[PDB]
């Protein structure tokens, strides 16, 4: 009933420091196993290995038999049942076919013939195996538009243009406006740089009652842009409502 | 303090105390309607003479 | 700004709490009811 | 991979649908177990069926499965709209590791469409003082998820600098995409109005900016 | 033979803790300022023992350890699957979750026995 | 299909937090320091020649040394 | 469900009082001037309980509530018909009339069990 934390990862060249961590909450950390799995666009979902925090038994796939190392940490209790631990993984021999998001997921229950089958999953840490250099996000503000004149609904957001690598995070008001948000995928241009867009839907009657601050955070470049989106629109089908 | 507090007399396990719920009861003989209770109602040790 | 320490020992219960910190007392209640796919014999 | 599902399968609303999960004797199904996951692409999955038929905690009794000696099958009764996604089986045992299948995309038939809500954006004033020009053509709220974006430079098809995302499923069970045009400000300058074409199931929707105004 | 010890299976899975049930029952009984202390404790021992034994008697069981009955599992008593319990949970966890509805079940398991006996004989 | 049935279990490893009336234990050598009752023992039960401890594997419990009872108990004793 | 209460069927017909037999057994155990009083009572409780339980054990029954045996009803023990007893009389009435010959029957119900066990095994 607790959620597992997964650690976001740097774009990396065919040689560089490689590790990804994973945190826990709300469960007994030493009962359930720990399974690792990685989904690339070329070979599909592939299981890598698993390890138990109580015993320490890792069984890996032969495809990672000599280049990936898994690690678990010590449990820090909270109550008589719940606890809080962590576990890392270091995948060496960074090939380009490793590009793509990957995950942590713990076992289902403590005993049986299905002890370790991954029941509880994580958030998702994304790789980009690339020699290409890091690039920061160009955060432009997107103008609101009319979604329904009779219903009085509009839309406004931010546009994250020309960043490498994946991903770029986009929040609102430091986390206040989450209702109606719709973020679109980034396309890779013919150069090596991505571009995505993002739009939250909010009513047209809110002008001076709510502040809209899109917080685009890009970690591989260490940049946090706090754009203020204007609630005044330029559509001729929404101007009928103001 | 000497205050007479309501004390109840309860029976051990495997024992019973019989309460005669009879209005016009003169204390002795067959009480028609009887109930059973573990503890007595609060009886305080008010000690006095003639009253 | 800074703080100073002074010997106390005002009450005698703490002396026992010094070495009695490792121990706690518990009732044993061995009446565990559970579900299983079983019916009592006819 | 070594475990083979079906290519895809369809099923109407208020009806059932089956998915096969078959392979060679080294993976299925003598002395092996089968599990089933509802895995929306880009989202975290949800365990559906473990130990070949036992529903995971919190999994509605609508779902069921069964394993033969050569293939297993998943069945989703009273088909729901959000069920339209990818589903993965895996063959595991107590000792060895688990191997996923190939992937089945569930095509729930009998679902009302929605017209695409397109919006095109011209280069900003800070991008024209950069100086760059990028036409941002966003698509959203269409079903099913397949659209083709074609650009035209003053009513002449351009074949330089076309950006197109793949259509993705939103949180409201629709689809959406995002195209762009990365041409010089002077490539449009000679062309007094630029458009964005979005073909969807024959019905094509297009939006034009007149950068003279 | 597997002998983890008295209470040794209190943190193991409930299925695994079913394996050690004779050890806990064995040590439950373990058959002047200090005198009143010791004696008082020694009486509360046999009382705590004979209460649970009395219950295990008037539920018709009478027979030590696992005992079945024909009471239906009202699913609202923490509905989980069987594999969801006997491969996962531990007895402290379990009795905690079931603690709320425990007393009701003790009451039901009373009355059903009696009728069984009665008409069983006759 | 199957419907679950309650089954009764005796000797389940389940405890609850409580307090009670505890009692002493003296080393077998101590009852030979006789000195006409050196203060406590004269009447105390010997300590086991073979004491045992059972490590409760996988078990976690929340102590509270300040909210103990054997301290109040020992002190009054 | 019918629950008149502890001893509630002491004045009802013996057949009707057979219906409530688990309630009386339940509350039988009910698991410094005041201290000696309370403690003494609390010991006599378990003693009065274990005497009757001992008897119910060495008559081979061991099983709580109604228990049959192969002892013949010597009619001189207040000869009445069955419908003359289990539709009419109450348990106080009954045990009063049978009180005279009770001890003899307790003695007989002893010895017959043992032989049964012995040759039953062997
Ligand atoms: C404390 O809590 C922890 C966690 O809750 C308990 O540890 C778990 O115990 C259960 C058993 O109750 C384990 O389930 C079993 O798992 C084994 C292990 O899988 C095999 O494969 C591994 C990788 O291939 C391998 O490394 C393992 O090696 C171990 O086993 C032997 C010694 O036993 C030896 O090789 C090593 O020293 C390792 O110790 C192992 O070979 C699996 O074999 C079991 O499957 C069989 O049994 C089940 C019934 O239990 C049956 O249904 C199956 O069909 C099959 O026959 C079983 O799945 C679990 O792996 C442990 N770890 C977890 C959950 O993380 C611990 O026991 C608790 N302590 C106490 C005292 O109870
Ligand atoms: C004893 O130590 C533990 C940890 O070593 C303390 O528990 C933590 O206390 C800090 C603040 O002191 C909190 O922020 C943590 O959340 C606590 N952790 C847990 C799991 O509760 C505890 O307070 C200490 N107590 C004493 C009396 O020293
Ligand atoms: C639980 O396990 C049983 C095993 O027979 C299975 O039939 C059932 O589908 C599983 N799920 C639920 C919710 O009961
Ligand atoms: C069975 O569970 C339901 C769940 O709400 C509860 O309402 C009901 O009272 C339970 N049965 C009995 C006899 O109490
Ligand atoms: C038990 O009951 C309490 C309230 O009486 C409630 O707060 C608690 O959640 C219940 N236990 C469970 C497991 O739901
Ligand atoms: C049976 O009853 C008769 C009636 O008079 C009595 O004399 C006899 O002693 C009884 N049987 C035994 C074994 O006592
Ligand atoms: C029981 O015995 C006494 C004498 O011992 C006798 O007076 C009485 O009548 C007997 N009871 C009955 C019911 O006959």
């Amino acid at each position: 009933q607790g959620q597992l934390v997964q650690s976001g990862a740097e774009l990396k060249k065919p040689g560089a420091s490689v590790k990804i961590s994973c945190k826990t909450s709300g469960y007994r950390f030493n009962f359930y196993h720990i399974n690792w799995i990685r989904q690339t666009a070329g070979r599909g979902p592939e299981w890598m290995g698993w390890i138990s925090p109580y015993s320490g038994d890792k069984n890996l796939a032969p495809a990672f038999q000599d280049r990936v190392i898994m690690t678990t940490d010590t449990e820090v209790p909270v109550t008589s049942f719940t606890s809080t631990g962590a576990a890392y993984m270091e995948i060496r021999n960074l090939k380009f076919d490793d590009t793509g998001t990957y995950f942590c997921a713990k076992g289902l229950l403590r005993d049986g013939s299905s002890t370790w089958l991954p029941y509880l999953w994580g958030q998702g840490t994304l790789l980009t195996v690339s020699s290409a250099s890091t690039k920061g996000p160009s955060v432009f503000p997107l103008a609101p538009s009319s979604k329904s004149t009779s219903g009085g609904t509009a839309a406004l957001g931010c546009l994250v243009k020309d960043y490498f690598p994946e991903p770029v995070t986009v929040s609102w008001n430091s986390g206040a406006l989450t209702s109606g948000v719709h973020t679109f995928p980034a396309v890779l241009q013919s150069s090596g740089l991505y571009s995505l867009s993002s739009v939250v839907t909010v009513p047209s009657s809110s002008l001076g009652t709510q502040t809209y601050i899109c917080n685009v955070n890009h970690k591989p470049s260490n940049t946090k842009v706090d754009k203020r989106v204007e609630p005044k629109s330029c559509d001729k089908g929404l101007e009928v409502l103001f | 303090s000497f205050e007479p507090i309501p004390i109840h007399y309860c029976a051990p396990a495997g024992f019973a105390i019989l309460k005669c719920k009879d209005k016009k009861f003169n204390g002795t003989g067959p009480c028609p309607s009887v109930s059973t209770v573990q503890c007595t109602h609060g009886i305080k040790p008010v000690v006095s003479t003639q009253l | 700004t800074t703080e100073t320490f002074r010997p106390g020992g005002g009450d005698m219960r703490d002396n026992w709490r010094s070495e009695l910190y490792k121990y706690k007392v518990v009732k044993i209640e061995p009446l565990g009811v559970a579900p299983t796919r079983c019916k009592r014999r006819v | 991979s070594v475990l083979t599902q079906s290519a895809s399968v369809s099923g109407s609303l208020g009806q059932s649908v089956t998915i096969s999960c078959t392979g060679p004797n080294s993976v299925c199904c003598s002395h092996k177990s089968i599990s089933w996951y509802q895995w929306p692409p880009g989202r975290a999955p949800t365990l559906i069926i473990y130990e070949d038929n036992e529903r995971a905690p919190g999994i509605s009794p609508r779902f069921s499965g069964y394993k033969s000696y050569w293939s297993a099958y998943l069945t989703i009764s009273d088909l729901r709209p959000e069920d339209e996604t990818t589903y993965y089986c895996c063959s595991y045992t107590h000792n060895s590791g688990c191997v996923f299948g190939t992937g089945t995309k569930v095509s729930v038939l009998g679902q009302s469409k929605a017209n695409p809500s397109v919006t095109l954006f011209p280069p900003s004033s800070e991008e024209l003082q950069a100086n760059k020009a990028t036409l941002v053509c966003l698509i959203s709220d269409f079903y099913p998820g397949a659209v083709t974006v074609a650009w035209k430079a003053d009513s002449s098809p351009v074949k330089a600098g076309v950006e197109t995302t793949t259509p993705s499923k939103q949180s409201n069970n629709k689809y959406a995409a995002s195209s762009y045009l990365s041409l010089t400000p002077e490539q449009w300058k000679s062309h007094r109005s630029y458009s964005c074409q979005v073909t969807h199931e024959g019905s094509t929707v297009e939006k034009t900016v007149a950068p003279t105004e | 033979a597997v002998f983890l010890g008295f209470l040794g299976a209190a943190g193991s899975t409930m299925g695994a803790a079913s394996m050690t049930l004779t050890v806990q029952a064995r040590n439950l009984l373990s058959g002047t300022v200090w005198g009143i202390k010791q004696l008082q404790a020694r009486v509360l021992a046999v009382e705590r023992y004979l209460r649970d034994q009395q219950l295990l008697g008037i539920w018709g069981c009478s027979g030590k350890l696992i005992c079945c009955t024909n009471v239906p599992w009202n699913s609202s008593w923490s509905n989980r699957n069987l594999s969801e319990i006997w491969d996962n949970m531990t007895w402290l966890q379990w009795d905690k979750e079931i603690s709320n509805y425990t007393q009701i079940i003790y009451g039901l398991l009373e009355e059903s026995q009696n009728q069984q006996e009665k008409n069983e004989q006759d | 299909a199957e419907n679950l049935w309650v089954t009764v279990y005796y000797g389940v490893p389940v405890w609850k937090d409580a307090e009670t009336t505890l009692f002493c234990a003296s080393d077998a050598k101590a009852y030979e320091t006789e000195k006409h009752n050196v203060w406590a023992t004269h009447a105390c039960v010997p300590t086991d020649p073979n004491p045992q401890e059972i490590h409760l594997e996988n078990v976690t419990e929340e102590f509270n040394m300040w909210k103990n009872n054997m301290v109040e108990q020992m002190h009054t004793d």
